[PDB]
């Protein structure tokens, strides 16, 4: 019985990590592992990196 | 020049007031329905990100 309720949680904490989302792109599956850029300014190169492993 | 057949001052005048005015109902639409985009013209990329943010 211990057991049955452990593989459960460990179902569900996988489906978390396959689903989570922004719109349509997938976050914590392993897309941003090396991170992705966003240019938070109005010349080339000054930008911000987000990195989430899977 | 003293002319009266042709004035530019005007047409330039009338083509800021015009410039003007499509600002301001511009702004009132906005302002009346409380989303910046309202169409196409305005943000298209993001028209399409907040459709499917929608979904």
């Amino acid at each position: 019985a211990l057991k049955a309720e452990m593989d459960q949680l460990a179902n569900e904490i996988d489906e978390i990590g396959k689903t989570t989302a922004f719109g349509t792109t997938k976050l914590l599956a392993g897309g941003f592992s090396a991170g992705k850029n966003f240019q938070v300014g109005a010349q080339d190169g000054e930008d911000i990196k987000v990195t989430v492993k899977a | 020049a003293i002319t009266v057949n042709t004035n530019v001052t005007s047409l330039k005048a009338q083509k800021n007031l015009n410039t003007s005015a499509s600002d301001l109902a511009t702004s009132m639409e906005r302002l009346s329905s409380g989303l910046r985009i309202n169409s196409a013209k305005d943000d298209a990329a993001g028209l399409a990100i907040s459709n499917r943010l929608n979904s």
